[PDB]
């Protein structure tokens, strides 16, 4: 049991070769999977008589300067310059000035540095933050250092094979659409509960997190056509806190008639604006939160839009076409300067998410190809995350990580966002699953100002840098103006009361039908918050 | 329609084009362009009868208030 | 023609001068926050248009990319 060729572990049995550390205990104690002799235990002291080169490579000195490369790289040759007249007291070089045994002075750029490519001699800073996947959250630049500082909400927590930064709140949801209802699952505490129930022919999900901030965000919804029977954009409440079962979710149709196949929708939280694209329509259109002033946005070059996506930060909407030429569009809020994104390597785009925290980053999953891709929001530096993800037909980007729904096995997965690590299955659902979608706030900035200035008459859509006026479809500007429109205005929709009872307590509906709570042992108050 | 007898006719059939005069169903059919918004169910779905506030009638057709051509 | 405190856009709407370079476009033609005078930071320091954050001559023409656009090695050391 020799330790060059095997590994003595502590209950005196040895492992032979490669089996040390391997992932799985071949000894029976648990420290064949330990740092111990495996993990770097010696990291190469290089004399005067070498040079440890840029990528670690200790080579003789006779051979630096000598115009063949044992290196790889060539930094054994880098420079080169030669003269036994030359010292480095001369200082040619900007940092690490050395001196060689034959010819004079010979200079390595410091760890972190590459030289100056206009010249030798001289060297760069590497700008490491231009690396894909270096920092969880965000980078700052220094001379061959940097920093994985974490944006404001987002507390830095040391974790397994890396640094991560905590969600600074209630761990996240998922929301997890089938065809007769919507449930909730909680990450952290592992257990699904009673959420909206006894509906029909759902297709898809998003939220405004707490519009009235009384601790109830709303989730929009889609109901397919079915028969000879037009479908619907609905909305209903969805507590932020633990309750469920105990609270009857009214649903209300925003009144959208004329409406067949709405497999796309987005809810623009800055311009309280809900954005879908129906299928059969062959167009993606935009209305108010409460389903008014309905104006169609884009209408022309779209065979089948499929899930859309919006960046108030940025002004810029994101949709996918998945007919007979796929390809990934992104536009302003407002319509103007359409352009596509990507349309090569293309399959089925029917999935896409915006990273908002990371340079605005675009993911987007493709059913067909069985792959998931992530491009710049301008549509430069493409690379593919994950691939063999068994048909992804939804995805939502959230902390380090990515989500996906396995589409036919209608199993959820997890993985690193950045492409790294191997996979993890999450929980087992219907193949009716239509959706994953992260509720929670930080995946919506909710401190991002609105710059409308009320001044528009019907609707206030957003564009880069600013806003712009329009209003309802078969209406047009009153003459001379770009604000009022001729269209007669209408009042804003009044939403039913909510149930709300956060610790336990059952809803009650009075003479008036207004909600009530019965509350439970050992809390009080109206919604029985203390106790 | 089954002609043949046996479906050798309808199988691997692709959806015709429509004609000047004709308006593409939902499921790609053709009908009548005088059967869009007529208060009734032509192209299987009522996708004929679908979002036609905004649109005007023939010149000889009174147009209702619900979009509907009479 | 409107009053003297409005700034006419190119179009012939014409905003409040409060709304010129305000941060964000009021104009259809953007007028109202283009040609509007750029930020600035104190002697020996220099912003990066880019993130806008004032850094020092330590880094500008470092021969290196400081800046987030990469540019300064030509935009400042002309
Ligand atoms: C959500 O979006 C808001 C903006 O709507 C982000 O807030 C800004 O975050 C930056 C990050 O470093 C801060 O500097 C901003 O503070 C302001 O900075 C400017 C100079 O750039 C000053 O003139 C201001 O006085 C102020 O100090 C901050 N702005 C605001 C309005 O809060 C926020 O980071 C972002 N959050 C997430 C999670 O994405
Ligand atoms: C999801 O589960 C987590 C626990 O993993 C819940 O967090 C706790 O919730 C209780 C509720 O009374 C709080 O008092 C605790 O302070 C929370 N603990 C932590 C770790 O923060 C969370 O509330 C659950 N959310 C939902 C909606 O089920
Ligand atoms: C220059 O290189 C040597 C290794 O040869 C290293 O130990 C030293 O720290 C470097 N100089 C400075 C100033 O860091
Ligand atoms: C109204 O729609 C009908 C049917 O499509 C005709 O196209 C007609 O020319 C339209 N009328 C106007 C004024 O555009
Ligand atoms: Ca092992
Ligand atoms: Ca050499
Ligand atoms: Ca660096
Ligand atoms: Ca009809
Ligand atoms: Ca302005
Ligand atoms: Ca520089």
């Amino acid at each position: 049991c020799e330790s060059p060729q095997r590994f003595r572990c502590d209950n005196s049995r040895c492992v032979y070769g490669h089996q040390l550390c391997n992932g799985v205990d071949d000894c029976g104690d648990g420290s064949d999977e330990k740092e111990e002799h495996c993990r770097k235990p010696t990291h190469k002291p290089c004399t005067d008589t070498e040079y440890k080169c840029s990528n670690g490579n200790c080579i003789s000195q006779h051979y630096v300067c000598d115009n063949v490369n044992d290196c790889g790289d060539l930094s054994d040759e880098t420079g080169c310059n030669l003269g036994d007249n030359r010292t480095c007291a001369e200082n040619i070089c900007e940092q690490n000035c050395t001196q060689l045994s034959s010819g004079g002075f010979i200079c390595s750029c410091r760890p972190g540095f590459k030289p100056s490519t206009l010249d030798k001699n001289s060297c760069q800073d590497i700008n490491e933050c231009e690396e894909f996947g270096i920092c969880p959250q965000s980078c700052r630049n220094s001379k061959g250092s940097y920093e994985c500082f974490c944006v404001d909400g987002f507390k830095s927590m040391s974790t397994h094979y890396g640094e991560r930064c905590a969600a600074d709140g209630s761990p996240p949801l998922l929301l997890l659409p089938e065809n007769v209802r919507i449930r909730k699952y909680n990450t952290s505490s592992e257990k699904f509960s009673e959420y909206l129930e006894e509906e029909e022919h759902i297709q898809t999900i998003d939220y405004d997190w707490d519009p009235e901030h009384i601790g109830l965000s709303v989730v929009y919804y889609t109901v397919l056509a079915q028969g000879s029977q037009f479908g619907a954009i609905k909305r209903a409440y969805i507590p932020n806190f633990e309750s469920g079962s105990n609270n009857p979710i009214r649903e209300v149709d925003l009144g959208l008639k004329y409406l067949m196949q709405p497999d796309g929708l987005a809810v623009d939280w800055v311009g309280r604006h809900i954005y879908w694209s129906d299928a059969k329509s062959q167009r993606i259109e935009v209305a108010t939160l409460d389903g008014r002033y309905r104006k169609w946005l884009i209408t022309t070059q779209l065979d089948q839009p499929a899930a859309i996506a919006v960046n108030p930060k940025l002004g810029l909407m994101f949709w996918t076409d998945q007919g007979k030429q796929p390809k990934i569009e992104s536009a302003w809020m407002n319509g103007e300067h359409r352009s596509v994104l990507v349309s090569e390597n293309l399959g089925w785009p029917n999935g896409l998410s915006i990273d908002y925290l990371n340079d605005d980053r675009v993911y987007w999953s493709d059913s067909k190809e069985d792959v998931i891709e992530a491009i710049k929001y301008d549509g430069t530096d493409r690379r593919l995350i994950i691939n063999e993800a068994m048909k992804p037909f939804s995805l939502d980007i959230f902390e380090d990580k990515l989500y996906w729904v396995a589409k036919e096995k209608g199993e959820v997965w997890r993985q690193n966002k950045f492409g790294k690590e191997n996979k993890e299955k999450v929980l087992v659902v219907n193949p009716w699953l239509t959706q994953v979608r992260i509720f929670h706030q930080l995946r919506y900035n909710q401190s991002v100002s609105n710059p409308c200035k009320q001044v528009c008459s019907h609707l206030c859509l957003l564009r880069p840098g600013g806003y712009s006026c329009a209003c309802p479809q078969g209406s047009d500007f009153v003459t001379g103006s770009t604000v009022q429109c001729d269209a007669a205005s209408e009042l804003p929709v009044t939403m039913p009361p909510p149930c709300r009872c956060m610790h336990g307590g059952n809803c009650y509906f009075d003479e008036n039908e207004l909600p009530k709570c019965k509350c439970s042992s050992g809390y009080s108050g109206e919604y029985c918050e203390v106790g | 329609t089954d002609d043949c007898g046996d479906n050798s006719d309808e199988e691997n059939c692709v959806p015709r084009e429509c004609s000047e005069s004709e308006f593409r169903c939902a499921d790609q059919q053709c009908i009548p362009s005088r059967w869009v918004c007529d208060q009734e169910n032509d192209c299987g779905d009522n996708s004929d009868e679908r979002d036609c506030e905004m649109k005007t009638c023939h010149p000889e057709h009174f147009q209702c208030t619900s979009g509907h051509c009479v | 023609e409107c009053g003297s405190g409005n700034f006419r856009c190119d179009n012939g709407y014409c905003i409040p001068a409060s709304w010129r370079c305000d941060g964000t476009r009021d104009c259809l033609d953007d007028t109202d926050e283009i040609g509007c005078p750029p930020r600035s930071c104190e002697s020996g320091l220099f912003l990066c248009p880019a993130e806008g954050t004032c850094i020092p001559s330590s880094w500008v023409c470092d021969e290196d990319k400081d800046c987030s656009d990469g540019a300064d090695e030509q935009q400042n050391c002309a």
